[PDB]
């Protein structure tokens, strides 16, 4: 199958640079060209730099040129963004796409087929944090119970959360972080579970903040 | 400038057309964002649909038309002019209009891990409610509380189109060991009344 990995992705402070990476797998890299595209928090999709596949043709988008450096080494099947001069407004989750080309008597027309997971980039002079986990204990309702884990005070985003190492997916809800006063996140997730099953069953939200290198795995179980 | 993307309310088995909103059509591509992914080819060349797209899509000049609208739906729609550069228009956000679904409402105390800290979190959720509209009230020992609380809201849902919300009321632990009944009340449509979800600090 065809991958587009990114990575590079973290806090930066304003003015400083950072480079990201998009390892290819899967496909002929070399006969392949390149975009960056970029998303900010709750916005739209805006199209950032393009190389073809011998490099031999590069452009930019007029928000980042001067600032940003797209490359690529195909012997390493790796696509590179250099960002320098960072931003506020260039907070965002940046993605790389691949390029599939149509061509006619008339000209020749393309669309992204391809595209990775996506990498966050924080420009911000704010200190990287880890979070505390605390458990959401299921209430003696039997019914329906929900119970959940509090992941608080974290500093870049984002976190990952999964229940059960990824064993359990059905009825939970993991939510979007909230900025608390202090200026860290915090953020919840939460599952409903068969109430006859509080006893028998163990589950754990199994918490990653890469940001920090924290990972945390609490158990949540009902109080007496 | 960043734009957020545009709201777009559609009744499932209804038809619903997008507009490219860019500010032949050969040069035109439609792609969709679900909730929490990256963006996914829909159409390319103006109206030929990407593998896997169900019949219901198709292009025409130049708008997106999805025949009758499904659950799975659900998301963010961009279009794309493939010039010499690209350029992605505003986004459509489609709302799906289901049926009204009552939110069930759970509290959550602040945890004996917390409280060692010096703060506490008390947290309401509500799960899988429509329509979006859904309001929150934090009562502490019958007074009304202002200022201290805040909730999010997760995407719609691709499979039953439902809203959860989770909002948690912060509190020194001095304070927090200062009151005893602690509620949050919550209004919404699928309520005929208001629903209540309290404890009271001990047990």
């Amino acid at each position: 199958e065809v991958q587009l990995v990114e990575s590079g992705g973290g806090l930066v402070q304003p003015g400083g640079s950072l480079r990201l990476s998009c390892a290819a797998s899967g496909f002929t890299f070399s006969s392949y060209s390149m975009n960056w595209v970029r998303q900010a928090p709750g916005k739209g999709l805006e199209w950032v730099s393009y190389i073809s596949s011998s490099s031999s043709t590069i452009y930019y988008a007029d928000s980042v040129k001067g600032r940003f450096t797209i490359s690529r080494d195909n012997a390493k099947n790796s696509l590179y963004l250099q960002m320098n001069s960072l931003r506020a407004e260039d907070t965002a989750v940046y993605y790389c796409a691949r390029v599939e080309y149509y061509y006619d008597s008339s000209g020749y027309y393309y669309d992204f087929d391809y595209w990775g997971q996506g990498t966050l980039v924080t420009v911000s002079s704010a200190s990287t944090k880890g979070p505390s986990v605390f458990p959401l204990a299921p209430s003696s309702k039997g019914g329906t119970a929900a119970l959940g884990c509090l992941v608080k005070d974290y500093f870049p985003e984002p976190v990952t959360v999964s229940w059960n190492s990824g064993a359990l997916t059905s009825g939970v809800h993991t939510f979007p972080a909230v900025l608390q006063s202090s200026g860290l996140y915090s953020l919840s997730s939460v599952v409903t579970v068969p109430s006859s099953s509080l006893g028998t069953q163990t589950y754990i939200c199994n918490v990653n903040h890469k940001p920090s290198n924290t990972k945390v795995d609490k158990k949540v179980e009902p109080k007496s | 400038m960043t734009q957020s993307p545009l709201s777009l309310p559609v009744t499932p088995g209804e038809p619903a057309s997008i507009s490219c909103r860019s500010s032949g059509y050969n040069y035109l591509d439609w792609y969709l964002q679900k909730p929490g992914q990256s963006p996914q080819l829909l159409i390319y060349l103006g109206s030929n649909r990407a593998s896997g797209v169900p019949d219901r899509f198709s292009g025409s000049g130049f708008t997106l038309k999805i025949s009758r609208v499904e659950a799975e739906d659900v998301g963010v729609y961009y279009c794309m002019q493939a010039l010499q550069t690209p350029t992605f228009g505003q986004g459509t956000r489609l709302e799906i209009k289901r049926t009204v679904a009552a939110p069930s409402v759970f509290i959550f105390p602040p945890s004996d891990e917390q409280l060692k800290s010096g703060t506490a979190s008390v947290v309401c959720l509500l799960n899988n409610f429509y329509p979006r509209e859904a309001k929150v009230q934090w009562k502490v020992d019958n007074a009304l509380q202002s200022g201290n609380s805040q909730e999010s809201v997760t995407e719609q849902d691709s499979k039953d189109s439902t809203y959860s919300l989770s909002s948690t009321l912060t509190l020194s632990k001095a304070d927090y060991e200062k009151h005893k009944v602690y509620a949050c009340e919550v209004t919404h449509q699928g309520l005929s009344s208001p629903v209540t979800k309290s404890f009271n600090r001990g047990e």
